[PDB]
């Protein structure tokens, strides 16, 4: 027999509910930058549906880059 | 596979081949002995090759028939690997005529029935079998084969050439050199009539 | 279930990948976390079925 | 109009190559713009005659993958034994930007080697028919190539610019899945991209 | 006979793969296998101890680990480069006018192996091998020499020092083997193409530095110079530009040889080019001679390659015949080729 | 068959003498002992043990980091087997049988003979330093054009009278993973002391023995130790190397060695090289090959040749012989020849002069 599946082995996730996170608005300099952030994430988690609407499929490609800064 | 196939082209590698790969032991002593048909088109290139490896053997009767299968198909054209292969092979100490069958044989296939005007010298064929009559001492063998040398070497008047360049077989010849294949006492004598 | 329940410890049992076979009915196999092999027939399938 | 002739004739037709008494066309290129369709148009062929595709390294792992240390391309060329007929591809060094005159040179040396010694080993010796290659740059390489070129041994064609022609039905082809209405004008759409790319 | 149903449950039931390492010199052979698992073997059968030789593989069995028997394994890419065969279908006979360059060669690709009396009636042994060379970028009609060399012996043909120079050496390593299983497969013929070690400057992945790759072609003679080799493979080599090479790989060998291509002249390429339409059906005013004696400084590729213009057009078209109207005009496309690329 | 049958028949006692001595695995090195019953032994399956032994190992005839053998069971210690590495690229560095022995000279006299005097006259008679010595010499240098070099170590191959020496390849020292070959030429002197005072040579030593330095960036860095690596191997008190050393090379780089071995080595000599005399010996080379032709003349030719080494002007004589099957001429007239040969030369000095004397300067 497999497992239930799973309780799984590492980490795992949470990281907000027990600590620690901070808030964005307080740079808003990014906020070009978060342009992508803000249609790339958001609704590609929250709709699958308007990706069969629209007809274009939603990636999974983001990249970062640059630091410093 | 000897006798009932006869063509310009060899074409019998196959067959010559599986029989011997595929046949019994023992038998591999009476393979080469087709070579006397189908080598006729260029017995350079193949007799050679093959009889190499089987020249070292150290059974009398596979190195008799080995010589003997080279024998008179290879002996119409020369070639300085053969005179280059003569040495080490009259300084074995094997017994036996297969030893001094191998040799002097092997001596016959410089030239048939050519010379010595015109072309080759003797003196040189005649320094041969002085140095090489000096062992054993008799081993009256060795005045079986000074006799041999000379037998094809001085009656020359006969080009042959192939026996045949129009193709008949020498009858005399094949029937003799069947024979001999086991020669004990006096069945090579008769082979001698060549 | 139990008597392959009792076959499989005593050995376990793995997968191979044949890398070459052998005149003598054997055939060269790996073991893949470790070294190789060279084990035989193996009566059921046949060296020239694989 | 072009590529069909070279793809097609060696899996179809081949007993008339002897006819016009031609053996196999070894390789072809588009060069033009970096660029859009020749590696569909590579892919694609492929699929269009069904022949299996290969491409050029491949990293990084896909080397010592298939044997241990060599040349490394005869195991490549025996790939290509396993499956005939097969189409193997450069991917990329489509661009400007490898050529650094001297440092990109050795780089794309055995990317063009690895063309030579196939077309060597094509051509030169070994067997048969049904293996080919493909190339793309833009400029320079392209010149280049003809320092590989003195006619031996390829195949030139040009990768064409973008022009309104594709425009209107190559967003048609990408229109297909998407929601819109009829009443969306061409022209305009169409024209108003000049230049661009495929991309 | 019964041997065998006897041993066979020494053998049993399974035997794993060692590898063949040390020797005590008893005859107690000390193997590194996986893992590291040495043994002693004295064992009578199917040996040959000796030339089994460190270096290899073996077969142990489970208790205890004895090697009953051993195997030559491959494939790998060692024997994979090296071959197979080919021979493919082209002689000679289709390059004429350079016989003078050929029938020099000719007692070279003739005399090992063929022909080989008068070598040693004169005992004078010259088997040094042969170079080549030539202009602008030949050595494939030095191929249409040596795809007449596949009548004899056995060839390998090599491109380059590129399998040293895909890493920090690794040494000449690989040309090692590919210099010595010449000479397991000893007598043979083996070619490099185009030597571009120092005539190319930059390497692919990583390589470096200049001493290295240097050395490795120095150690690539040094290791044919030989110390000391009989072997043969007749080694054959050859590159388009005769500067980038040090000059000291002639004298050790090929000291004797290093062929001259001559560019074509009218009436060779009036000999080359008949060869190819041969096959391809000419109209009725397609003429050999007039093209190619008005255009000048060809290469037998080109007056070769000419001739698939033609067979665009009129295969466009879908017929046999080649039609000089569009050999003209067409010829304009490969003259573009060769004037604008 | 007979061999294969006798072959398969003693297994019986090879099954019976395999259960003794059978587990003697694993080779494995010791690491100290505190008193006399007691042992630590290390090896490389992980397994580290302070274990004791089988009653048939002395404790003083036993050394320490020693590769023994062991029934891993009881842990014992069977028998300490003395070697460690290294693998066939020794077998292959490490050469033996003879061939090519004096008489292939090309006429160098005492160009030879000054190191003649320097390897097997010692080796003749160690004794001859019994008395006299002081010592048989350290080093020596060896360069010039390629003729002829590492054929004196053929000669020394051939008129090696004790043991089989060890021909050393270049590019097989420099190696990628930093270090290996730094193992190597530590460890195969040993692998050389093992066979006590047997003589090496090294080729391509201005490859391998790399100097000097740049600033940045090596590179060289790791190929810098092998050199001053071989110079602590030359460093090292012992013998050294009871092998004296034989070094050819090519150009006078590299210094290192080159200013080391004032501080180490000795006998500097130099080919030999062509001579006006010495060709006409690699002319007669050729004197006993063929049949010389009753009026051919080595004189005649052996003035006409200047910088002739003996690698062009021995396949000179010998492209008689390639005309003449080619032009079916049954033995060779000097004419015949020296017509390709002032072609020969011409021909081939026309592109390459090959300036020996620039490739050391
Ligand atoms: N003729 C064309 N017109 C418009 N877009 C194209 C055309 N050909 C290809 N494309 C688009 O360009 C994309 C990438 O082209 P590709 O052949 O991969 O170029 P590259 O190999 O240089 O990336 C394809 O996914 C395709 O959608
Ligand atoms: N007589 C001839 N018949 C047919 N083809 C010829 C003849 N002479 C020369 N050629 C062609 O000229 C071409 C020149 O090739 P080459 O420059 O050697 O290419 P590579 O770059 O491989 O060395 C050869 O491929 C050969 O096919
Ligand atoms: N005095 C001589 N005696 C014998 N051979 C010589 C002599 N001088 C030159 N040679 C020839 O010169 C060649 C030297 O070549 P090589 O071994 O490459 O030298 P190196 O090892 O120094 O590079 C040999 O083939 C050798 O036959």
């Amino acid at each position: 027999d497999v497992l239930p599946p799973e309780a799984d082995s590492s980490i795992m996730m949470l990281t907000s509910d027990q600590k620690p996170d901070v808030m964005y608005a307080d740079i808003g300099g990014m906020d070009i930058q978060k342009q992508e952030v803000r249609e790339a994430v958001e609704l590609p988690l929250t709709h699958f549906e308007l990706y069969k609407q629209i007809g274009i499929d939603p990636p999974r490609g983001v990249l970062m880059y640059g630091p410093p800064g | 596979i000897a006798m009932g196939e006869e063509i310009g082209a060899e074409m019998a590698l196959r067959t010559f081949g599986h029989l011997l790969r595929y046949g019994e032991p023992t038998l591999r002593r009476a393979v080469p002995l087709a070579l006397a048909l189908i080598s006729v088109s260029n017995p350079r290139l193949n007799i050679l090759d093959t009889l190499s490896k089987f020249s070292h053997d150290a059974d009398p009767e596979v190195s008799y028939n080995s010589i003997f299968a080279m024998g008179m198909v290879g002996s119409g054209t020369n070639n300085a690997r053969l005179a280059a292969m003569l040495r080490q092979l009259a300084q074995y100490h094997a017994k036996d005529p297969n030893n001094l069958f191998m040799v002097r044989l092997a001596q016959g296939l410089t030239h048939l029935g050519k010379g010595t005007l015109t072309l080759c010298p003797y003196h040189s064929d005649r320094q041969l079998m002085s140095q090489v009559a000096v062992a054993g001492l008799l081993t009256v063998l060795v005045s079986f084969l000074d006799v041999r040398n000379i037998i094809l070497g001085k009656s020359h008047y006969v080009l042959y050439g192939l026996v045949a360049a129009m193709q008949p077989r020498m009858l005399v010849t094949f029937d003799e050199e069947l024979r001999p294949l086991p020669v004990s006492v006096r069945v090579g004598q008769a082979v001698d009539v060549v | 279930l139990r008597e392959e329940l009792q076959l499989l410890q005593e050995q376990g049992s793995y997968v191979g990948e044949v890398v070459r076979a052998m005149d003598k009915k054997k055939v060269l196999v790996k073991v893949h976390p470790e070294g190789k092999f060279v084990v035989d027939v193996d009566k059921n399938i046949d060296i020239n079925d694989v | 109009k072009e590529i069909k002739e070279v793809i097609e004739l060696p899996v179809k037709h081949p007993e008339l190559f002897e006819a016009l008494g031609i053996a196999q066309p070894k390789g072809v290129l588009l060069y033009g713009p970096p660029g859009t369709g020749k590696t569909l148009l590579a892919r694609a062929v492929a699929h269009h005659t069904d022949c299996t595709f290969i491409r050029v390294s491949g990293s990084e792992l896909v080397q010592k993958f298939i044997g241990e240390g060599a040349r490394m391309v005869r195991e490549l060329f025996v790939m290509a034994r396993e499956h005939a007929p097969s189409i193997i591809f450069m991917d990329e060094i489509d661009s400007i930007g490898s050529s650094r005159l001297e440092g990109g040179s050795g780089g794309d040396s055995e990317v063009q080697r690895t063309m030579l010694e196939l077309l060597n080993q094509l051509d030169g010796f070994e067997a048969t028919k049904n293996i080919k290659v493909i190339m793309a740059t833009n400029r320079i390489d392209i010149l280049d190539s003809a320092l590989l070129r003195p006619g031996r041994i390829d195949r030139k064609i040009e990768f064409p610019p973008p022009n309104e022609e594709a425009r209107l039905d190559i967003l048609k082809i990408h229109s297909r899945k998407m929601n819109l209405t009829r009443g969306i004008n061409l022209r305009k759409i169409a024209e108003l991209m000049p230049g661009a790319s495929g991309a | 006979e019964e041997e065998r149903s006897k041993v066979d449950d020494l053998r049993g039931t399974p035997m794993s793969v060692g590898t063949l390492e040390e020797i005590i010199d008893d005859n107690h052979a000390i193997v590194s296998t996986s893992v590291g698992s040495e043994h002693y073997v004295s064992i009578l059968s199917f040996v040959d101890k000796d030339l089994l030789e460190p270096g290899c593989s073996v077969l142990l069995n489970h208790k205890v680990h004895a090697v009953i028997g051993v195997l030559m394994d491959d494939t790998d890419p060692l024997v994979t480069v090296m071959k197979v065969e080919k021979a493919p279908q082209e002689t000679y006979a289709d390059i004429g006018g350079l016989d003078n360059q050929i029938q020099e060669i000719k007692e070279s690709v003739e005399l090992p192996l063929t022909h080989p009396e008068y070598y040693e009636e004169m005992g004078i042994k010259p088997p040094k091998g042969v170079i080549l060379y030539g202009p602008p970028g030949t050595g494939k009609t030095l191929l249409a020499k040596a795809v007449a060399n596949q009548t004899s012996a056995t060839f390998l043909r090599v491109v380059g020092s590129e399998l040293i120079q895909k890493y920090l050496g690794d040494g000449p390593k690989l040309v090692r083997e590919l210099f010595r299983v010449a000479e397991e497969h000893a007598p043979s013929i083996v070619f490099i193409d185009e030597i571009d070690a120092i005539g190319t400057k930059r390497y692919d992945s990583n390589s470096g530095g200049e001493r290295e790759i240097q050395r490795t072609m120095l150690e690539l003679l040094n290791q044919l110079d030989g110390f000391d080799s009989r072997g043969d493979v007749k080694v054959i080599m050859a590159t388009n530009r005769i500067e980038t090479l040090d000059p000291a790989l002639i004298r050790p060998g090929r000291i004797d040889r290093k062929i001259e291509f001559p560019l074509p002249d009218e009436k060779t390429k009036k000999r080359i080019f008949q060869i190819h339409t041969s096959r391809m059906t000419l109209a009725d005013d397609v003429t050999l001679d007039d093209l190619i004696m008005a255009k000048d400084d060809l290469s037998g590729a080109d007056i070769k390659a000419i001739c698939t213009e033609a067979g665009l057009m009129a295969l466009r078209e879908r017929r046999m015949k080649v039609t000089n109207e569009d050999f003209k005009k067409s010829k304009e496309n490969v003259l573009y080729k060769k004037q604008e690329g | 068959a007979p061999p294969a049958l006798w072959d398969l028949a003693a297994d019986k006692q090879t099954l019976q003498s395999e259960q003794p001595l059978q587990v003697a695995r694993c080779t494995k090195i010791i690491n100290a002992d505190s008193e006399d019953p007691k042992y630590i032994i290390n090896v490389k399956q992980f397994a580290k043990f302070v274990v004791d032994l089988s009653d048939q190992v002395a404790p003083t005839d036993i050394e320490e980091g020693m590769r023994v053998g062991v029934d891993r069971n009881k842990y014992q210690i069977h028998i300490p087997l003395p070697p460690k590495i290294d693998p066939t690229v020794t077998m292959m560095q490490v050469e033996e049988k003879p061939d090519v022995t004096y008489s292939d000279v090309g006429g160098c006299k005492e160009q030879i003979e000054k190191l003649r005097e320097v390897v097997e006259t010692p080796l003749l008679h160690p004794e001859r330093f019994v008395n006299l010595g002081i010592e048989p010499p350290k080093g020596v240098l060896l360069f010039g054009p390629p003729g002829t070099g590492k054929t004196l170590c053929a000669r020394a191959v051939a008129n090696r009278t004790d043991a089989c020496f060890i021909r050393v390849i270049g590019s097989e020292l420099v190696q990628k993973y930093v270090g290996e070959g730094a193992r190597m030429v530590r460890e195969l002197f040993e692998m050389a002391r093992t066979k006590k005072a047997c003589l090496i040579f090294f080729d391509e030593i201005d490859a391998i023995g790399g100097a000097r330095f740049d600033d940045g960036a090596g590179g060289d860095n790791e190929v810098q130790r092998t050199m001053l690596e071989l110079i602590n191997q030359l460093d090292g008190f012992d013998p050294r190397g009871n092998i004296k050393v034989l070094m050819a090379t090519n150009r006078p780089d590299t210094l290192d060695p080159a200013l080391m071995r004032p501080g180490r080595l000795d006998r500097k000599i130099e080919f030999s090289l062509p001579d006006l005399e010495g060709r006409t010996h690699i002319f007669k080379i050729h004197a006993r090959s063929m049949s010389v032709e009753r009026d051919i003349r080595f004189e005649l030719l052996a003035r006409l040749c200047p910088n002739s080494t003996g690698a062009e002007i021995r396949s000179v004589c010998t492209e008689a012989g390639m005309f003449a099957i080619r032009a079916r001429r049954k033995i060779a007239t000097e004419k015949d020849f020296l017509e390709a040969v002032n072609k020969v030369i011409k021909s081939y000095a026309k592109f390459s002069a090959t300036p020996r004397y620039m490739t050391y300067n």
